[PDB]
């Protein structure tokens, strides 16, 4: 029908068989392919003794414009807000490029959980403290991932 | 012919008779996704969107490959688009084409 669908079911069948190592449990109704549920696995502290579930809203435009990220899970970031929103360069509409496919997406957002850019953050605060002092940062989102965060498959 | 092609955007392959040849470069593009590609561009984006949705090109900062790229997708958008979003695509060129570098 779209080349919504034509897209992502190709992207599904690739990510099917190659399946992505930080980004795993991922559910996506066949009946609904423009919503993508899964859990972002990170491997670097602070945040690797937990798990984060995040949703992807692809528009209905897809792969002409670009889709959203929205963490589910709480997480201590200084570019993801208390409202689980992300900041990500590749997915804005200023920079979307529609050869663009989710693993790519999926790979900058986890370069951006092991590496923050507090030059352009939704949390100031947190974006001061990772700049001045990280191992203080590193101990506040290592216990924020203790407390809100998920439990990491094996 | 009819030979299969695999559209560069979306995976799926057509005969390649059905696809959309881009002139300014190799990618073969289905019907459906060529026409979503520039409806959008045209309606949502600026005309230096205009380019191939896979590769991006061609780089329109070289004013010497405006004419040739755009009468050249003209004819193109004509078969492709719905009459509304060509005849924005001719208001869009006549109001002229912003030079990035
Ligand atoms: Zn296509
Ligand atoms: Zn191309």
């Amino acid at each position: 029908s779209m080349a919504a669908s034509r897209r992502l079911m190709k992207e599904l069948e690739e990510i099917r068989k190659c399946g992505m190592k930080n980004f795993r449990n991922i559910q996506v109704d066949e009946a609904n392919l423009l919503t993508w549920q899964g859990l972002i696995v990170p491997d670097n502290p602070p945040y690797d003794k937990g798990a984060f579930r995040i949703e992807i809203n692809f528009p209905a435009e897809y792969p002409f414009k670009p889709p959203k990220i929205t963490f589910k899970t709480k997480i201590y970031h200084p570019n993801i807000d208390e409202k689980g929103q992300v900041c990500l360069p590749v997915i804005s509409a200023e920079n979307w490029k529609p050869a663009t496919k989710t693993d790519q997406v999926i790979q900058s957002l986890i370069a951006l959980v092991n590496d923050p850019q507090p030059e352009h953050p939704l949390r100031a605060d947190l974006a001061e403290e990772y700049s001045k002092d990280r191992k203080k940062f590193c101990k506040n989102a290592e216990e924020f991932t203790k407390k809100y965060g998920e439990k990491r498959p094996v | 012919g009819s030979e299969f092609q695999e559209c560069a955007v979306c995976g799926w392959a057509l005969p390649h008779n059905r696809m959309q040849a881009l002139t300014s470069c190799e990618c073969t593009i289905c019907p459906d996704c060529f026409r979503q590609h520039f409806t959008i561009a045209l309606k949502e984006k600026h005309i230096t969107d205009m380019v191939c949705p896979a590769c991006g090109r061609p780089d329109l900062t070289d004013d010497t490959q405006l004419l040739s790229y755009f009468s050249t997708l003209d004819i193109q958008l004509r078969e492709s688009l719905e009459p509304d979003a060509y005849a924005l695509f001719h208001k869009k060129l006549t109001e002229g084409v912003l030079m990035r570098d």
